[PDB]
């Protein structure tokens, strides 16, 4: 109840009281009160654009999960995010935890292939409905997609949506620091944090790449 | 079929829940696909339509004119030496002849930017002035998007029936050579090579030369 | 883990008891004895239930969770993907020994042996 | 209706039909929205602000990125770095950032204290800004005045209309010399005051089409 | 387009007269019955469903000729024979016949056991067609659909109607293609798939003239 309605808090902490859009009032999980922009004026686009971010936020929650666990784990060559997609052109080819055998991936067009018919019906079935559910919210279907019921009580499935979209919105954050970091790095988020935490003051944006980038 | 309610959509059966209440089948290439919500306002929606059109229009051009001066040197003129592909074109206007049409120097024989761009700046200038105006000394029709009256010799829009799906016919044309140019951008950037070629090199190798080819090109190196 | 085949592993720990590359500290013939006495307690506990359903589904100690100790309709869906994991494994395992006959490698050992077969 | 109202001038002058949101109520307002972008009231009040605070902020941004290299050129002083897109790199020298080479005034070292601090002052600055702070609550959010109005130059009604315009004029234009500043500073690698020089130099040979253009495909520049 | 009075016809504008029997109603009708063999009824239902059956035979078989063929020649799979006119000489060799090339895949050994499987399982799948069976009951012998239809891609009647001729315009162009697998293979002893990339290679000398032709006398 905390993260609704007009005592909610807000993403100017104490220099926001007097500074809220009219449209945010407090009604949807993550409500900040951050559209300085004139975006979302209108409802048809503030409806719209609410779905795109928990779409973009469960993405890079997947996302951010998936762009680590390769990297900390042996037996993958803790391959780097953004190296990861050349190993189907390798000899070995992708093979799932290193273990040979399990996937044996070796063509690029084939794999496109099956995720193209794949993800065609499953993002039709998200948008007109499908086997999995039919006549259920956007982006909180539930029911086959929430099956130990975490969320049955509307209160619970309140504070949970704010639990989402919140952590949503620091993988999408960090997400973006991935991208950058590696650009501009050259190495794996896990090698960026590693090199920090041995040498904090010589390993790090500043004193590192900073002078480079202009 | 391309109108009305029962219209074709962007994505075929999965469509019916993708669809924007305020798309309902009057403007020509509406298969419903306006899933951010940018043409949610009605004045905005009509703003981006204009904006399409001229786009696709210019895109269409582009594409003919991206890849004409190619055709004609792998098979015909044979003339734009460097100037046949389109991203290497602009630069034969500082050639020791200058830009010359059809590689003929008698024609035209261009040797000065400066004098292009003054030109261009008010050729293009006062008829964007003039589109902008909503009127002008030509036949205008009473059409911003589509001033059939001077700029339609043919008389091709003479009734409506045909002119409904021509102009269908025209965005989705039109739409199709957008994202080809789009295509022809990237391409270029990534490959290097003129588009024509591009394909020449897909046929020779299609599971070898493709995409995925120069897939680690762009790599950060620590 | 140990690179070893589950039919292999059975007469590898016999002669050295051992976990993840860690030697056990009890002979085989203790582990053999307790394997049994273990066992024949943990089974004797299991058949003192007298209701046929819950001879099934225990629940108590073994649902911690209370995720279908209920009459909802989860605890049915629950259990239908209980039985459908249990046929498949079933199925699964048959497929471990038979493999294990014929091509004579483990189950990650088969996998690879088929890859390269092509 | 010079500036304001229905005959006010227009982006495309006497070709130019202003759209119907847009009707000559605000500073600046020469009829170009062609995109549609401030068709909703609510994102036109959010896009003027925009405007105004970018304006403010390239006004700024455009004087302070051209006066550490006038001064280096004209020999007023010697700066670690000069030119705009490598002031930032003054503080990994040796000596850390001295204002204008004094190495008495600021003598900065550390990066750290320099972000902490700017987001400490930035924040509170900019929390002031919007919900308003000591300098006073209630003010118009673009035009507060009072404080940051000492000299009075707007206590006129007409006058503060009228200077509102040049506000945002010197501020367009300041917006459109940024972005050729950074795009200069992108291709040529060189400080714009330097660009303007190798211009005035010989302008037919080192326009940028005379001399990157033709490097812009194929053959790096 | 396709059905009615007004469908297309088999000899284009010069199509003419066509066969009074031979109306629209049925999918792939272009009016061509020149040797009238459709007059009956009867047999004009009987033709139909041995026309589509035949079609989708041919669909498989043009699908199942080629494929192993160009993988064996685009470095996919490594097969004992590709070419279809030998594939079945596969049972008679050192491995018997493993699919893909794998060892451990299939790996049939005697003729006879694939004889006598086929003939008990296509003879049961072929009564299940005719009197149904496990899939389903019959109710259209040629479209049964439900169990045969997963997918649904036929649910909507319209759709159901050009489809249909989909398939029997897919399916006539497999039985002519597949027919020109037959006559190829004796011609030409190589395999379908050689054949065309001899004729990419030089149309002008690669052909069925400038070869053969004159051998056939
Ligand atoms: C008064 C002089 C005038 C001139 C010389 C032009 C010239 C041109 N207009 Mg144009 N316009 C002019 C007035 C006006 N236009 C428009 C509205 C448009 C549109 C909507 C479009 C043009 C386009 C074009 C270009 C396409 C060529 C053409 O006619 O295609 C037709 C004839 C043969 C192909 C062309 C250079 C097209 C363009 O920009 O192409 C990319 C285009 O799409 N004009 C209006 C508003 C009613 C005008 C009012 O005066
Ligand atoms: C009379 C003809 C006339 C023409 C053709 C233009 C054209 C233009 N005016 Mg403009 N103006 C004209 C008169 C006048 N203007 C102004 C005041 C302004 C302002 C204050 C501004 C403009 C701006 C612009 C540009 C808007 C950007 C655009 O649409 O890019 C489309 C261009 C292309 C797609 C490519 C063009 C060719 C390429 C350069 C080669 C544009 C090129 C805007 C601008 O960009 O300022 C620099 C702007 O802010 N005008 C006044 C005084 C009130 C005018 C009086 O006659
Ligand atoms: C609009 C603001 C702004 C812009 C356009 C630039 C642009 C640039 N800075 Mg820079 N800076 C800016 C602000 C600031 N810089 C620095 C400190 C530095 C350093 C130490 C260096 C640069 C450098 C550079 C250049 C190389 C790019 C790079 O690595 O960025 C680095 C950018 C940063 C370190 C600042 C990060 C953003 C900044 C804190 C945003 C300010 C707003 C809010 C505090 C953010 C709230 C969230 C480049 C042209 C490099 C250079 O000069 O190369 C020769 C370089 O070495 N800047 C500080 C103080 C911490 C800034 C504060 O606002
Ligand atoms: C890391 C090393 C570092 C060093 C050696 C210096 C050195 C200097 N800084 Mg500097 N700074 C450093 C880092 C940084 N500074 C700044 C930001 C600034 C600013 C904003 C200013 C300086 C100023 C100065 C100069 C002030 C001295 C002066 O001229 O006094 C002149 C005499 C006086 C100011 C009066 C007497 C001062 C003296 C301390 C008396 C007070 C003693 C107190 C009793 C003790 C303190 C507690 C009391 C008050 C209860 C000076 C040379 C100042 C400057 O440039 O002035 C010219 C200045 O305004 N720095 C930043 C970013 C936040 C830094 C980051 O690392
Ligand atoms: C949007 C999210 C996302 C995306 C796009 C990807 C994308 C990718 N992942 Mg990834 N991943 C993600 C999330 C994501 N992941 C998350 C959240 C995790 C944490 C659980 C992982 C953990 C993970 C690992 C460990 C690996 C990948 C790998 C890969 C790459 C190939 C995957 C593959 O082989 O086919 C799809 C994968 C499957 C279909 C899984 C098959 C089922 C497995 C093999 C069975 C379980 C293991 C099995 C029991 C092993 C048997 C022997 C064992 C007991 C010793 C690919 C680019 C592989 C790689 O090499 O990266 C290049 C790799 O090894 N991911
Ligand atoms: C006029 C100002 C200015 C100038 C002259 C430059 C100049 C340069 N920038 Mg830079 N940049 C600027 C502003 C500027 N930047 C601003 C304002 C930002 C913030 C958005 C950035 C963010 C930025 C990034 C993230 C990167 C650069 C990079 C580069 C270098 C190009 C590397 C390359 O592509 O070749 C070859 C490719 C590489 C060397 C791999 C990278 C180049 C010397 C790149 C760099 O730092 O190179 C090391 C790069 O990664 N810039
Ligand atoms: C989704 C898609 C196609 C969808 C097809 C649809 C919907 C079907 C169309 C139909 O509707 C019609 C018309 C008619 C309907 O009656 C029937 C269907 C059949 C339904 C294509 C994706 C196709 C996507 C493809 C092939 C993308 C290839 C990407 C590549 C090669 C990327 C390479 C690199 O990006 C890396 C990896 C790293 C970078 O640094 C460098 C570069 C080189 C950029
Ligand atoms: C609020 C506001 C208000 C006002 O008005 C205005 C403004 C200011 C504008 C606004 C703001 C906004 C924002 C902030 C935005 C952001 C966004 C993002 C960043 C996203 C991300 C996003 C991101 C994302 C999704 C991500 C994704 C990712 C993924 C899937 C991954 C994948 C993968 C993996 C796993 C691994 C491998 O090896 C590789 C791969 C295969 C690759
Ligand atoms: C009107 C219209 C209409 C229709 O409808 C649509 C459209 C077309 C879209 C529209 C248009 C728009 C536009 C034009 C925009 C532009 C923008 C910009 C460019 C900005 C800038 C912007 C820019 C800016 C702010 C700038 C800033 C800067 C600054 C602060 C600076 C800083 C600094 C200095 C001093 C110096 C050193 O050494 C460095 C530093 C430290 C760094
Ligand atoms: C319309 C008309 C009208 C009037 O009446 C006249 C007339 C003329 C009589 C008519 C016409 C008719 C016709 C044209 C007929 C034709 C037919 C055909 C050719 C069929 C095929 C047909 C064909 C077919 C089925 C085929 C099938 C195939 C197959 C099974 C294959 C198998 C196989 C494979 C995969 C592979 C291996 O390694 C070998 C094998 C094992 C061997
Ligand atoms: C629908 C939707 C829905 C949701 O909701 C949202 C969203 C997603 C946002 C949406 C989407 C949209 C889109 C897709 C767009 C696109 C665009 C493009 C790609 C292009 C244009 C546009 C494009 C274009 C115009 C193009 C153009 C081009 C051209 C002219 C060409 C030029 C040229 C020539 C001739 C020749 C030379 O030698 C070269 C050059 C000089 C180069």
């Amino acid at each position: 109840s905390q993260w609704y309605g007009p005592d909610r808090p807000k993403f100017l902490g104490p220099y926001s009281t007097n500074f809220v859009p009219s449209y945010l009032t407090g009604e949807f999980p993550g409500d900040y009160g951050w559209d300085t922009s004139g975006l979302s004026a209108d409802p048809a686009t503030f409806a719209r654009y609410r779905e795109i971010e928990v779409i973009h936020a469960r993405w890079a929650m997947l996302g951010a999960l998936g762009c680590v666990v390769p990297e900390l784990l042996d037996g993958t060559n803790h391959i780097a995010w953004f190296k990861a997609g050349a190993e189907i052109f390798g000899d070995d080819g992708i093979q799932y935890l290193g273990i040979p055998g399990l996937i044996n991936a070796k063509s690029i067009v084939a794999t496109l292939i099956v995720q193209v018919v794949l993800m065609s019906y499953v993002e039709g079935y998200r948008v007109n409905g499908g086997p999995a559910g039919t006549g259920l919210d956007a982006v909180y279907p539930g029911g086959n997609f929430d099956p130990l019921g975490l969320a049955d009580d509307p209160d619970t499935l309140a504070e949970l949506k704010v639990k989402e979209i919140k952590n949503g919105r620091l993988a999408m954050l960090s997400m973006f620091g991935f991208f950058i970091q590696a650009i501009v790095t050259g190495e794996g988020p896990i090698k960026n944090l590693n090199d920090h935490l041995a040498d904090a003051s010589a390993n790090n944006f500043y004193a590192l790449y900073a002078k480079n980038l202009a | 079929e391309f109108y009305g309610p029962d219209r074709a959509k962007w994505l075929g059966p999965f469509s019916e829940g993708s669809v924007p209440s305020y798309l309902k089948g009057e403007f020509p290439g509406d298969y419903g696909w306006d899933t951010a919500g940018l043409s949610a306002d009605p004045e905005t929606f009509a703003r981006y339509r204009e904006i399409e059109v001229i786009h696709a229009r210019w895109a269409m051009l582009g594409a003919l004119g991206c890849l004409t001066p190619e055709l004609l040197q792998n098979n015909g003129a044979a003339d734009f030496g460097e100037a046949a592909v389109w991203f290497k074109a602009g630069a034969s206007i500082f050639n020791e002849d200058g830009l010359n049409y059809l590689g003929n120097p008698s024609l035209i024989h261009a040797q000065s930017i400066v004098a292009v761009l003054l030109t261009q700046l008010v050729i293009m200038g006062a008829a964007e002035a003039y589109r902008y105006s909503g009127e002008g000394p030509v036949e205008t029709s009473g059409d911003s998007l589509y001033p059939g009256g001077f700029f339609d010799p043919l008389g091709l829009a003479d009734d409506p029936d045909t002119l409904a799906e021509l102009k269908v016919k025209e965005i989705k044309n039109g739409r199709l050579a957008m994202f080809s140019m789009f295509g022809f951008f990237v391409q270029g950037l990534v490959t290097g090579k003129s588009p024509l070629e591009n394909l020449a090199d897909h046929l020779a190798e299609p599971s070898v030369n493709n995409g995925f080819a120069s897939a680690t090109k762009f790599l950060p190196l620590p | 883990v140990t690179g070893d085949s589950w039919v292999a592993a059975q007469t590898l720990v016999y002669n050295q008891p051992q976990y993840a590359g860690i030697d056990l500290p009890f002979d085989i013939y203790t582990l053999a004895v307790l394997n049994s006495v273990l066992m024949g307690g943990v089974e004797l506990f299991r058949n003192s239930e007298l209701d046929p359903e819950r001879r099934c589904y225990p629940g108590g100690a073994f649902d911690p969770l209370n995720l279908a100790s209920d009459d909802s309709e989860r605890t049915q869906k629950l259990r239908e993907a209980e039985i459908k994991h249990a046929r498949l494994a079933m199925v699964s395992f048959l497929g471990y020994t038979v493999q294990a006959w014929y091509t004579g490698e483990g189950a990650l050992g088969s996998l690879n042996k088929f890859a390269n077969g092509f | 209706v010079e500036w304001y109202g229905p005959n006010r001038p227009q982006f495309l002058g006497p070709f130019s039909n202003p759209p119907s949101y847009l009707k000559g109520e605000f500073p600046g307002d020469y009829g170009w929205d062609t995109a549609g972008l401030s068709a909703d009231p609510e994102t036109f009040a959010r896009y003027r602000e925009l405007e105004v605070i970018h304006a403010r902020w390239a006004m700024l941004g455009a004087l302070g990125c051209v006066t550490p290299e006038l001064l280096q050129r004209n020999g007023v002083a010697n700066f670690g770095e000069a030119v705009w897109f490598k002031a930032g790199a003054q503080i990994f020298q040796e000596g850390g950032l001295d204002y204008l080479g004094n190495p008495s005034l600021i003598h900065a070292q550390s990066i750290v204290a320099i972000l902490l601090t700017q987001l400490v002052l930035m924040g509170l600055i900019e929390g002031y800004r919007v919900n308003g702070g000591p300098a006073g609550e209630g003010l118009d959010a673009l035009y507060p005045g009072e404080a940051f109005d000492p000299l009075g130059l707007a206590d006129d009604p007409d006058t503060f209309a009228e200077l509102k315009v040049k506000e945002l004029k010197n501020g367009r234009l300041a917006m459109v010399s940024m972005l050729g500043f950074g795009v200069q500073g992108l291709i040529t690698r060189k400080g714009p005051i330097e660009n303007l020089a190798d211009h005035l130099a010989a302008p037919d040979a080192t326009n940028f089409w005379v001399d990157y253009a033709p490097k812009s495909a194929g053959i790096g520049y």
